[PDB]
């Protein structure tokens, strides 16, 4: 998760922060009080180096620097489709409604997909059934056209012990499963590295 | 009082602890031999300095002891017609003092003559309110040059006690009723090279000089109180274009600086300038000269120098010329020291503020209003050469100069190889002056002259146009018109823009005779034009026009006080053509 | 009140024992002789700062001078009395008139505009030269630079523009934004005697940057001529122009700082970040959905050395929406402006053209124009190279096409206003020359309605 | 008593650092006695605190740190100057070669040198008639001048050098040239000629050579040529003789120069030069020329072959740069049989024009310098198209020009080596081929000039 740090150097787009372990290589970063996006390039012992994509105009040392605990990411779920988005899946239409306001404001950050809207999951899965990467568990009719089929995500094996229909968002749990590691829950959305 | 100790030595810089009561760029002297440095960086205690002389033979553990006082030149009489080093040192006096023609070490000597009695006539009344730049008197310097003595900048008050008399440059000549208290003034004031003098106002510059080259008047000239750059790669005639200049232009005075060039090119400039006349000419003159083999860092002092002592002319009234030859050993100079220093460089290894140095420096020149109630007139018109290495004009001193210049004469070395001179590429130079000229020149000669030199350059631009397609077919199969322009285009090439320096006569070319060896030349083409347009072939007014065409090429040769066997050519062509057609 | 300078190396400044300081924020410093010099954060460490002082550096001793951080960066005081009024680039007064009253100060970078917001531009802009209006229209909230050189006259141009831009059948006026960057007294003289003699001064504001000015003033000036864009745009309701020169100065100056700081730089001998730099400064243009008013940029540049190759004219070429170029070539021959047709684009011009916006045969006549001065440059070169005979009678037309369209429609000079009716008249005029057989990219319809 | 110190700390390439020093001086020379008893000399670079950076001149091979010392001489490297020198053979570093006797130096001086004040230079114009052509008419040489030879690997500059000392003399005296040869770098057979052609003109007795030749060690060159210019500068300003200075190859000591700065890792400019190659060409260069009041002179003829032939290369750019011309050979002239093969249209002579003249040479001698230029720049471009496109592709008169860049080729430059024309002769002959020509061709020449001498 989340992971903080504090920032000994600021020059130009290269920005140096200590106390930073906890993160990694190629991890984004939100760096100084404002929060303006970043890139961790190198650590040295637990000094990082981190490559600023904003204006650090106004960010000095002391100050702190935000870890996301992933290199960049897409939110995958029902929500995606008819979205305009930027590179770094920033949610144009949502910056508009969230900002009132027609910039995209420097160290504003917004969910890709709404975790807040109804969704409803239809269960075409079976309990007791058997499950890895890939299977549909079931479905949402997400636009007009598209259905948007609901896979358990890489990195899980087991049976499906609990699972129904009705109405959910993307961030409710829709299915359990019987892992080697005991049970886990599913959502309708997965994370993935671009 | 503070007395530093040298911990490091290499090369020109050299580096003293001990140094905290010092400032930036505050002069020292250096070592057991006391040579002359600068201080131009401080970590701590820790200066780092750059020394205008040798340093072979001085290490660390010897003292250093600071002045106090930034690199400045002593203003007064006794300055015009001398030739200086880079920090001021009169060299003939040098040589005299320390018995030597070689050049030494740890020497310090007056810029100006101390000693000199100068008669002082005092032109103001006593009681007189004054500030910077109010002359309260003047000394004939020489029998041309009226040496103004101006209120120095800072000083403000009312004229005491002044009058007339013999003096030195020490003597109080004037005393004045300041807030302060009493101050008395000498002949003689100083000025930090690395400031500029203050003006009243900076103006623009509207008068063309006259440099008597026709290439550089007709095509690309420069105003006065405007700055020009000459690129060349070497043996171009950079140096010659500028001696031409120093030589007939109608500026006031003239300060040559000689930067990191030949010794020869100097001594030839003291010899030759005297035998001269514009009056000698030697007395319209100021020279500093740092040789190439004299010390690097002196190079950037010669530069700063040389300007001050022509804003100080300026200040007083004057039309004042600055050539510094070359510009490019002194921005080699700042990529010495940057390397030394271990400096991030910018492009070529050039220090990456190069652009704005050279900017300081052309923005110092320019026509003004200087300080004072009299509200002078005075300009500084600033003639630099550039060397790029290969004769490579990417290089980062020419692309920098030409942001900050409004002239622009590219040598070629192609032109050079078959002795076209000045060697000035007609397609790339360019004048920001030339429209303005145009207008002066029109007014002057009462004639069109700007719509001249628009069809001549119109003209050589379409030979360029035509040469491309003709290298690799042309010639046999050339319309009439365009084998017309093609010798249009090659009587101005020969017949105008060529000219020799070294020739008695064609050395200088007066307006009046500019004009008409111009009109001469347009005439032919104009009458030839009009004759093809009546049926007359290329090859019918060629032959038929043998003798006028070898007046027209030999006019360049004609006397000045006979321009009507120029002007009386255009007869001749009309009556010849008008013949040929019937 | 820091008396803590650990060294001073040319004009940059080592401060120890400082807390709170950031990127960007401003200096002062108190000399032993009293004397104060401001400057600016380049980098800032743990326990030490690296400033640039504008003023350099010379007389100052260590050990008896003080640092004040100001707790601030380069901000702007906006206020609608700044029309008709010129400042430097740093946004102090230079024409001696009253103090500004300012509503607030605002920071200079900008914001990036979501992209949804953004409204398409709409409206023709009458330059007056028909050169540009016609074959490279320019439009409301476009981005369309010059690429000009040494010794050729965008200097000329530029106060052209400024004189003559006007929208049409708006009764509502267009605000100058005109920035100078790094521009000698020479041309910032000329520009600014030029304002006034015109009246356009009344109208505009001006951000005037000098080539003796510090590196950093120089790097401030087009955001701090922006930020006051958008400030009369955006608050305002105004429609405002924004002329900038020379762009290739401030990029200059990017490399200074950037040395300054011991970056290695990327392509050509300039940071590797140039491209966001001149991006961001560029895309400060438009015009956004639910507000009155707009920008329209005008950057102008040289090419060094004339090449288009170059990472400022290439880098800017990729930012903005098309490019004005004047060449020697047309210079020399006597042509004003000389711009070059052929190279020149603009990429929103049918935008702002045709049927209630120009007149119905602007896009027909431009593109026959176009190919007409191509035909006629080859049967040019053709006269050259096989000679008087081989030309066809049609192909001796279109080679005097040529030669009066460089001469009579490009070449307008510096100080004609046409207006699009005249332009388009004289395009007429000249493809008149040519047979009805010849004009094969315009609809019959057109041409029996204008010959 | 010398400082010596047992401390080296590091050896490196042709490096040598010593600590724990007091009293040393920058320029200071130096001498590392190695722990088998053998001496190297050097010098210091860099001095600093109680350290100091040293270059070794004789290479650093065999040395053990902690057995070997250094001592500081109390300082800069200077030779033991003597008239006797004339007619000895010296190495590199001015010690004999020649298993002769002495020398009792009558002094030392420091190799630097100093700078002559510019108020106190006589300018140089005194005509020397070397008996070429293509260097007497159109890049004339002054006693005093610096005028360097740019040619190229596989070329005969020293054929063409050997010429000019062997026929080299001003008109109306006797006076003769001492020579200062200086090697460096070169081959035992290159330096064997210069030797060979010297014994067999007797020149070897009024000769002073210093001897650096490619199996020398390499950074010892960057002391050669400023040795040879102290022993020229004390013979010409202090013992009063005519000197001329051949040094040879300039572009090896300029590779010396960036061994050093390559290895002292300083900030290299282009292709690895360090940014004072021009400074420190120009105080090789500059130590030419004539003074006040003093009889003797100093004329430079440096040689250096160009890099690829190219002459942007910085060694000839900045050595152009800083000399009063160049004469250049091309292999295109070599190959076609030209000797010597100098080509004139890139070739320069800034000192011609108060050197020639009437009273100096003959009064035609620059209108027919200029008008030669002129009709073989023309035709020479002339005779290249023809071998392009035909003959017949070339105008009536262009056929003029070309056959005159021929003539002009094979007759006028083409002399030989052993071939040493007059002024005079040299003039004429100009005439016979500017006659070629139509008098209306000829707008370089005025017609005073032209009625007087064109047959
Ligand atoms: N205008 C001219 N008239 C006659 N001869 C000229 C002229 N210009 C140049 N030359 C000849 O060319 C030589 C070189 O000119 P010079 O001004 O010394 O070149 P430069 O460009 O200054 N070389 P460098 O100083 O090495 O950059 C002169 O000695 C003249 O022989
Ligand atoms: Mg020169």
């Amino acid at each position: 998760g989340m992971q903080i740090g504090k920032i000994i150097k600021v020059s130009g787009p290269l920005v140096m922060a200590e106390n930073m372990s906890e993160a990694s290589i190629q991890d984004m970063c939100l760096v100084g009080d404002l929060g303006v996006i970043g890139e961790i390039i190198e650590m040295r012992q637990d000094v990082a180096s981190i490559q600023v994509y904003e204006e650090t105009s106004g960010i000095g040392p002391g100050e702190p620097v935000r870890s996301t605990g992933e290199a960049l990411s897409v939110e995958l779920g029902p929500g995606i489709i008819s979205q305009m988005f930027d590179g770094i899946q920033r949610p144009l239409d949502t910056f508009m409604e969230v900002t009132q306001s027609n910039f995209l404001g420097r160290g504003v950050q917004l969910p890709a997909l709404d975790h807040e809207k109804q969704w409803w999951f239809e269960a075409t899965i079976e309990e007791g059934t058997e499950v890895s990467a890939g299977d549909i568990i079931g479905y949402v009719d997400e636009t007009k056209i598209i259905q948007h089929k609901i896979m358990v995500p890489n990195g899980i094996k087991g049976t499906v012990q609990k699972i129904e229909s009705g109405s959910f968002t993307i961030d409710d749990p829709i299915c359990v499963i019987e892992t080697e590691q005991g049970l886990k829950e599913l959502t309708m959305m997965q994370k993935w590295p671009v | 009082m503070q007395i530093g100790k040298i911990i490091k030595v290499s090369g020109p810089l050299v580096m003293a602890e001990n140094m905290s009561e010092a400032s930036i760029q505050d002069m020292c002297l250096v070592g057991d031999l006391g040579v002359i440095g600068e201080i131009i960086e401080m970590r701590q205690d820790v200066a780092s300095i750059q020394v205008y002389e040798e340093t072979s033979g001085i290490g660390p553990g010897e003292p250093v002891r600071s002045t106090g006082e930034a690199l400045s030149v002593e203003l007064g009489p006794g300055i015009i017609s001398q030739m200086f080093d880079g920090i001021q040192r009169p060299l003939d006096t040098f040589m005299e003092v320390t018995q030597s023609n070689f050049l030494g070490r740890g020497v310090q000597l007056p810029a100006l003559d101390h000693e000199k009695q100068w008669w002082f006539e005092a032109t103001i009344e006593e009681g007189t309110e004054v500030s910077a730049g109010d002359i309260i008197g003047y000394v004939d310097e020489t029998k041309i040059i009226q040496h103004k003595i101006m209120v120095p900048n800072g000083i403000k008050g009312t004229v005491q006690k002044i009058e007339s008399g013999s003096f030195t440059i020490d003597d109080p000549i004037c005393v004045i009723e300041t807030e302060q208290g009493l101050k008395e003034l000498t002949m003689m004031q100083k000025w930090p090279v690395r400031r500029g003098r203050p003006i009243k106002q900076k103006l623009n510059p509207d008068v063309p000089m006259i440099t008597g080259q026709r290439v550089i008047d007709t095509f690309f000239p420069v105003t006065k109180g405007g700055a020009a750059a000459v690129p060349g790669p070497f043996g171009a005639g950079k140096t010659v274009v500028q001696h031409q200049i120093a030589k007939w232009s109608d500026v006031d005075l003239v300060v040559y600086v000689g930067c990191g060039e030949r010794g020869n090119e100097m001594t030839d400039v003291v010899n030759e300038f005297p035998e001269l006349i514009d009056e000698s000419l030697m007395e319209r003159t100021v020279l500093i000269a740092n040789t190439s083999n004299m010390p690097v860092a002196a190079r950037e002092a010669s530069i700063y120098t040389g300007i001050t002592i022509a804003e100080y002319f300026r200040d007083m009234g004057y039309d004042v010329a600055i050539m510094a030859d070359s510009t490019s050993r002194w921005a080699e100079a700042l990529r010495e020291m940057s390397g030394r220093l271990e400096e991030m460089p910018g492009d070529e290894g050039y220090p990456a503020y190069l652009g704005s140095r050279l900017a300081e420096y052309y923005e110092r020149s320019g026509r003004v209003i200087a300080l004072g109630s009299d509200q002078r007139e005075g300009s500084i018109t600033a003639i630099s050469a550039v060397s790029p290495s290969g004769g490579d004009i990417s290089e980062p001193v020419t692309q920098n100069t030409l942001r900050v210049v409004k002239v622009f004469w590219g040598l070629d070395s192609s032109l050079a190889q078959k002795r076209h001179f000045p060697s000035i590429n007609w397609i790339q130079s360019y004048s920001l002056y030339s429209t303005e000229v145009g207008r002066y020149m029109d007014q002057i000669l009462q004639q069109d002259w700007s719509d001249m030199v628009t069809e001549g350059m119109r003209i050589l631009q379409e030979e360029e146009q035509l040469n491309e397609i003709v290298r690799l077919v042309g010639i046999d199969s050339l319309s009439d018109n365009d084998r017309l322009t093609l010798e249009v285009a090659k009587s101005i090439r020969e017949d105008y823009l060529q000219q020799n320096a070294f020739d008695d006569v064609d050395t200088f070319t007066s307006r009046e005779k500019q004009f008409n060896m111009l009109k001469v030349i347009l005439t032919f083409g104009k009458e030839a034009r009009k004759a093809l347009s009546l049926g007359a072939y290329f090859n019918e007014i060629m032959e038929g026009t043998v003798a006028v065409r070898e007046r027209i090429s030999r006019s360049k040769y004609i006397p000045e006080e006979e321009l009507a066997k120029i002007s009386s050519i255009n007869e001749e062509i009309k009556e010849t053509i008008q013949l040929i057609v019937s | 009140e820091y008396r803590t300078i650990k060294e001073v190396v040319g004009p940059l400044m080592a401060v120890e024992k400082v807390s709170g300081v950031k990127y960007e924020e401003l200096i002062e410093v108190r000399m032993q002789n009293g004397e104060i010099r401001r400057g600016q954060v380049l980098e800032v460490q743990e326990d030490k700062a690296m400033v640039q002082i504008f003023e350099g550096t010379s007389g100052i001793n260590l050990k008896n001078s003080s640092v004040r951080f100001l707790g601030h960066p380069l901000q702007l005081g906006v206020s609608e009395d700044m029309i008709g009024r010129v400042f430097d680039g740093l946004g102090r007064p230079k024409d001696n008139g009253p103090e500004i009253l300012p509503e607030k100060y605002l920071d200079i970078n900008g914001e990036v505009i979501n992209p949804i917001a953004r409204d398409y531009p709409d409206e023709f802009i009458q330059t007056g030269i028909s050169a540009i209006d016609h074959l490279n229209t320019l439009v409301r909230g476009q981005k369309l630079p010059v690429f000009s050189g040494s010794g050729l006259p965008h200097k000329e141009l530029a106060a052209q523009i400024a004189r003559q831009a006007t929208v049409l059948d708006s009764s509502d006026d267009f605000a100058v934004v005109f920035a100078a960057i790094g521009i000698t007294f020479e041309e910032a003289e000329f520009f600014m005697e030029d304002f006034r003699q015109t009246g356009a001064i009344d109208r505009s504001v001006m951000f005037m940057n000098l080539a003796n000015d510090p590196a950093i003033e120089r790097i401030a000036t087009p955001r701090m001529a922006l930020t006051a864009a958008e400030y009369l745009a955006y608050e305002k309701g105004m429609h405002v122009l924004v002329i900038m020169t020379d762009m290739t100065n401030y990029a200059e100056a990017l490399r200074e700082i950037s040395a300054a700081r011991r970056e290695v730089p990327g392509r050509r001998g300039y940071p590797g970040y140039l491209y966001t730099n001149l991006a961001t400064l560029f895309e400060r243009a438009g015009r956004i959905r639910g507000l009155k008013g707009s920008v329209t940029q005008i950057p102008i540049l040289t090419m060094p050395e004339d090449d288009k190759t170059h990472p400022i004219p290439d880098l800017t070429g990729y930012i903005t929406e098309g490019q004005i170029i004047l060449t020697r070539e047309l210079y020399k021959s006597g042509i004003q402006p000389p711009i070059d047709v052929l190279p020149s684009l603009s990429r929103l011009k049918d935008k702002g053209t045709g049927a209630g916006k120009t007149r119905e045969d602007h896009a027909a006549t431009m593109n026959q124009l176009f190919a007409a001065y191509a035909q006629g440059k080859q049967a040019k070169e053709l006269a050259v190279v096989l000679g008087e005979s081989a030309l066809s009678d049609i192909d001796k037309i279109y080679a005097k096409f040529a030669e009066r369209f460089e001469n009579e429609y490009v070449n307008q000079g510096f100080y004609t206003n046409r207006t699009i009716t005249e332009t388009l008249d004289l395009g007429w005029e000249l493809l008149a020359m040519l047979p009805r057989t010849e004009l094969k990219r315009i609809k019959d319809d057109l041409l029996d309605k204008y010959l």
